[PDB]
RNA sequence: UCCCCCGUGCCCAUAGCGGCGUGGAACCACCCGUUCCCAUUCCGAACACGGAAGUGAAACGCGCCAGCGCCGAUGGUACUGGGCGGGCGACCGCCUGGGAGAGUAGGUCGGUGCGGGGG
RNA sequence: UCGCCUCCUAAAAGGUAACGGAGGCGCCCAAAGGUCCCCUCAGGCGGGACGGAAAUCCGCCGGAGAGCGCAAGGGUAGAAGGGGGCCUGACUGCGAGGCCUGCAAGCCGAGCAGGGGCGAAAGCCGGGCCUAGUGAACCGGUGGUCCCGUGUGGAAGGGCCA
RNA sequence: GCUGACUGGGGCCUGUAGAGCACUGAUAGGGCUAGGGGGCCCACCAGCCUACCAAACCCUGUCAAACUCCGAAGGGUCCCA
RNA sequence: GCCCGGAUAGCUCAGUCGGUAGAGCAGGGGAUUGAAAAUCCCCGUGUCCUUGGUUCGAUUCCGAGUCCGGGCACCA
């Protein structure tokens, strides 16, 4: 649907908090999430022949977007694989569905990651904005035990409006991520 | 009569000279065909009545007369504003 | 590799250039031929 | 940016620059060298329809009748950064061509 | 001994000497100079004769500074050849030294100590040279 | 003829960076949508279409500011067309025409053409 | 050492010698070509699971120091750079007019015709960002072809185009 | 058959002399300071110091045929005398 | 440029005169021994280089692309 639990919680919730501890005249200068690109890394699926769009069909599931099919732009041989034909796997979520993701991902996802005592609060620095990085890929309902078979992990960087991380880490915050403080 | 010897050096070469320039100048009457410039990139670029080559060679469109003109940050332009 | 090109059924030729190892097979172009105007060609 | 400046592929006479606003759609037949314009149509601010493509065929067919009377048959089509589509000025009238 | 590091070239042309010093003509560091009167190619053995003479007069005393750097390099053909063959080997560098040049300077001691340290300098040095001062080399606002 | 905005050229940084204020009636944007045209190596982000609730926050326009950037005399030098001198040489000097570059004073937070919409 | 290309020497047009300084060439690309439509670099500072000090991801700052097969120089993002779509103009018949120039070579070329390619169109396309990757004639070989064919018809063998 | 050299006025073209350090390198003295050496000193990996080697950055000083943000005098050329 | 000869297991190589894929050696285990060899036993390795085709099938027959091996010429 067009309306999400956490769209409106951010409307109907969040939205004024922010008003009201930081003292915004303009409605647009009050923050807001632009956009959650999620991304996995890969440095194998160049080698042993590796066709390894396991990935992709599988991210699509979770993501709910089929991902995008990211390549090399140096050569390393050092670290392998030649510019080109290289690997790597990266999605982008706006409205809707970035929402959805989001919603699941605290609701649930974080519940099952194997330690876990918060999210680390020393991720956005200034520059606005939080990364954060994952091991495993099942932590997430619609991924099974039985479809793995490697565990690839991925990087979560979520993009806002706010200029200072202050302003930033209040909206994250109160929007329902658990923080190790 | 001791001679002392010597060595040699890798280096005894230039190329063939190859007569880069402008080769008409503001004010000078001009038939169609005549080339203007003979450049190696656009240190010149190409204005009114005037073509370039795949060699860069500016050349006027028209029988005409020749212009100069600095653009600063957008160079510099050969035009040949035309007699008629 | 030096290479000529044949207007696919009878004379002509227009003459090329193929890298054999590196993508080269059966070079297949649509050229013209003063031999009423104009078609295919092969290597050769 | 929004470079794009093939505008900037301007060699050979009469210019039909396009600008497209959210709200409307303005146009003039533009003589570089003398850096003059000649002929200008207008979306509502000609006083026009409330659409938009459609108003878009209008204000083409408007901006080519007025010009044909001054002489000009025939020009060149711009709108910089166009994707020449959608709001298109397929007009009758003018000899530019499409 | 006193060379660069890296040069862009190895060999290169001899020119010549116009006038005049360019800069490096007043004072700055120390408080007293020892100055060219004439142009030359200044050797980096010249300089660091000179140098350490300074120095040995007022043993580790005060402060140096050597204000030539001997950039170019100095070709010789091997000994009793003749002529061609290419350009000569490299066998030093020079410091190109021309008229109003302050060479030296010291900071830190008596005028006697100076004025004599530098003249015994100015021995080393195959060329002419004057001592000074802190005059209007000021040049500030 | 005088404002203000929207297009579009010319001058080529004295037009710029950075700061600070302003402007939404009109323009313009951002915006509301993603049925339709059209789109995304994944994303209506971009491109595109249908809109008009909301904002001038962003972007754009207008003002002020010299910290940075840019410009920059006058004077005096360097260098030198041509004429002539000294030195054994490196090089130096006088005449008469030309005359920098750095630097000092100083200046600059743009100017202007055409067409449109609004007082 | 011997031909060719870049830079300097070369004295602000061109040109300029030495067994002067210092490097490259004798290839390469069926896409690294034509057109249409998109896109903008290297770095630097944050921030992010495997992850180096640059693997891929996000955000600021960054007019160009990136890149343009290869040497150098020139040029260049208002593309010559990167990505995609259809393509074969890496055309055939010609060439006003010029550069260069002892000769012979070398180089640029608007425009017209044929029959095409891309574009809505304006237009652009006679290979490649540019300057090396080359070898006169003679003598032969191929494939074509209005031609010649030693009394005639054909052959043999020549010429013509490639 | 007045078009020549040379001269006067106008207009283009230029990258030397000189100068400069904005690029490419070289470079003196000082400050700040990524790394690295080495003393303090321990594997809990940190941590403090260095009249040592040493990027960038700052201040003050320089050098260059194959450096140039800059640039004369002159030189080449066309027009009209 | 033109005519020959070849390709079969990791290596060197036998053959239906179109119906079977094999030596030898290296290689791995087992018997012998004061030993290392030579011995003696057992077990793995097959696009028979390549697509087509003749025929009831093909590994040997024919067309063929391919890579090495020679051989004889030629070079303005």
């Amino acid at each position: 649907p067009l309306d999400v639990a956490l769209k409106r919680k951010y409307y109907e919730e969040v939205r004024p908090e922010l008003i009201r501890r930081f003292g915004y005249q303009n409605v647009w200068e009050v923050p807001r999430l632009e956009k959650v690109v999620i991304n996995q890394g890969l440095g194998e699926a160049k080698e042993d022949a590796r066709i390894l769009e396991k990935a992709a069909q599988e991210l699509a599931l979770i993501t709910g977007q089929k991902p995008a099919v990211t390549r090399a732009k140096k050569s390393i041989s050092n670290f392998k694989l030649r510019k080109g034909m290289p690997i790597g796997l990266r999605v982008t979520l706006r409205r809707d569905r970035m929402w959805i993701f989001l919603e699941k991902l605290l609701n649930v996802a974080l519940p099952r990651i194997r330690d876990f005592r918060g999210l680390n609060p020393n991720s956005f620095d200034g520059r606005g904005n939080y990364n954060l990085g994952l091991r495993e890929q099942l932590i997430f309902p619609e991924i099974t035990y039985d479809m793995v078979d490697a565990l690839r992990g991925m990087d979560i960087a979520v993009v806002t409006t706010a200029e200072t991380d202050e302003e930033a880490r209040a909206l994250l915050e109160l929007l329902g991520f658990p923080f190790r403080k | 009569a001791h001679k002392k010897g010597l060595g040699s050096t890798r280096n005894g070469r230039d190329s063939q000279a190859k007569r880069l320039g402008v080769k008409r100048y503001e004010g000078q009457v001009v038939r169609a065909g005549n080339i203007l410039v003979r450049q190696r990139g656009t240190r010149f670029k190409p204005g009114k009545n005037v073509g370039m080559g795949r060699d860069f060679t500016l050349f006027a469109l028209v029988d005409g007369v020749v212009e100069f003109q600095d653009r600063g940050r957008l160079g510099r332009y050969v035009h040949v504003r035309p007699l008629a | 590799l030096l290479l000529e090109c044949t207007e696919c059924k009878r004379r002509n030729y227009a003459t090329e250039k193929n890298k054999r190892n590196t993508p080269n097979k059966l070079e297949l172009r649509k050229y013209c031929p003063w031999c009423r105007k104009h078609t295919v060609h092969r290597e050769v | 940016k929004f470079r794009v400046r093939n505008r900037i592929k301007r060699t050979g006479r009469l210019r039909l620059s396009v600008f497209r606003s959210l709200k409307h759609i303005y146009a003039q037949i533009i003589d570089d060298e003398k850096g003059v314009t000649l002929v200008s149509a207008s979306s509502l601010a000609l006083k026009l329809k409330g659409n938009k493509t459609e108003v878009a065929r209008q204000v083409g067919r408007a901006l080519a009748e007025k010009a044909l009377a001054l002489g000009i048959k025939q020009v060149a089509f711009d709108r910089g950064p166009y994707k020449y589509h959608g709001r298109v000025k397929a007009l009758a009238e003018g000899a530019r061509e499409g | 001994m006193l060379m660069p590091r890296r040069m862009k070239y190895r060999k290169q042309q001899r020119g010549r000497l116009k006038g005049a010093t360019k800069g490096g003509d007043y004072v700055a560091f120390g408080d007293y100079g020892l100055v060219a009167l004439e142009p030359a190619w200044i050797t980096a053995q010249q300089i660091e004769a000179a140098r350490v003479a300074m120095v040995r007069h007022f043993r580790r005393g005060g402060k140096i500074f050597i204000r030539i750097f001997p950039d170019k390099p100095y070709t010789k053909k091997p000994l009793e050849v003749r002529m061609g063959k290419g350009k000569g080997n490299v066998e030093g560098y020079v410091a190109v030294v021309k008229p109003g040049r302050v060479m030296f300077e010291v900071a830190g001691v008596t005028e006697e100590q100076a004025m004599e340290a530098l003249r015994i300098a100015g021995h080393k040095l195959p060329i002419k040279t004057k001592i000074v001062r802190r005059d209007a080399y000021d040049e500030a606002q």
